[PDB]
């Protein structure tokens, strides 16, 4: 199982670099790692579906990482990171989970999805399964974190998140 | 946590599934009645009838907690019996998904009632109600996680 073993190696490296030691300059406890996924980011088209003619040099390998504040399981953060040659990771951006307002499945690209937080971000997983697995983790985390609320969901099977039509209408943040 | 991985035997197993499906129906009705009593409280009810409505709500909440405990045990047991049979595992997992959706139904129903209580209010007994609601939602979250744990 390549995807399972890659997950085990990635998770151990992520926790080791970035979610186990006290803060470098502040001494705060580290965040608690929750999950992650590998993503492809197009540097020229980061907020929309990239065209097929997009140069291959535009494609960047990044990771999305979810974590919780050390003294508040209700404060979730999303981190984007890149992988260093030694096996460690460098976080380049952090969002608070309260920024997630819209999550859309790309109907045309089987690995594509769009998160609306600070703005719209287009990303691709490496496989359709990895999109299903990560978005499930993300929406499940949100519904649990914000006690019965859910961002706007576009083109998803609601049953993936244990919702149906009218449970989604009661829970969606747009009210 | 790696997300990337009755004498006849089948008649006996399906007796478990039939029993689970009956309690899932009981669970769904109890949640349905909890939602209804929330809507009753959200109408302006005389102080006498209001407390009879609160004790009935308390009774239904306790029934749900005990049904949840029984549904967890019975579903995880059906998952064990299916650890070596494709048909049994499909049956048990189907029951697990039904359970999780109802737990999600309950969690959303309590969330709507929590937010609608404040937007209708603005004594200290209202604070004890919020602590009871937060207790239940912590349990539903804890129960949600127990049901996602693998059975081995």
């Amino acid at each position: 199982n390549f995807l399972a073993e890659q997950y085990e190696r990635d998770r151990k490296a992520i926790i080791n670099c970035c979610f186990s030691r006290p803060d470098h300059k502040t001494g705060e406890p580290p965040n608690n790692y929750i999950t992650h996924v590998r993503i492809i980011e197009d540097s020229k088209f980061p907020s929309s579906r990239p065209p097929p003619d997009s140069k291959l040099e535009n494609k960047k390998k990044r990771l999305l990482i979810l974590s919780a504040k050390p003294n508040n399981a209700k404060l979730i953060q999303i981190h984007k990171a890149r992988e260093n040659s030694d096996g460690s990771f460098q976080i380049g951006r952090t969002w608070q989970l309260t920024e997630l307002v819209r999550v859309e499945k790309d109907l045309e690209i089987s690995e594509g999805f769009i998160l609306t937080m600070s703005k719209k971000y287009y990303w691709e997983t490496n496989s359709a399964k990895e999109r299903t697995v990560f978005i499930k983790s993300l929406i499940t985390l949100y519904i649990q974190t914000f006690e019965g609320h859910v961002p706007e969901l576009v083109n998803w099977d609601l049953s993936l998140f244990y919702l149906d039509e009218r449970s989604y209408q009661r829970a969606v943040i747009t009210n | 946590a790696n997300p990337y991985e009755g004498s006849d035997d089948f008649v006996a197993f399906m007796n478990k599934i039939n029993s689970i499906n009956a309690n899932l129906s009981r669970y769904e009705n109890i949640i349905n009645q909890i939602d209804a009593q929330h809507k009753d409280l959200l109408t302006q009810v005389s102080e006498e009838q209001e407390m009879e409505l609160r004790r009935s709500l308390d009774d239904y909440i306790s029934q749900a907690t005990d049904l949840q405990y029984q549904l967890k045990a019975d579903i995880k047991d059906a998952q064990r019996d299916g650890l070596h049979d494709s048909n049994k595992q499909a049956q048990a997992e189907n029951c697990r998904q039904k359970f999780l959706k109802l737990i999600q139904d309950y969690r959303i129903i309590d969330s709507n009632y929590k937010e609608e209580s404040k937007e209708q209010a603005k004594v200290q007994a209202r604070h004890q109600e919020l602590l009871k609601l937060e207790k239940t939602m912590a349990e539903l979250t804890q129960l949600f996680n127990d049901m996602e744990e693998l059975v081995i």
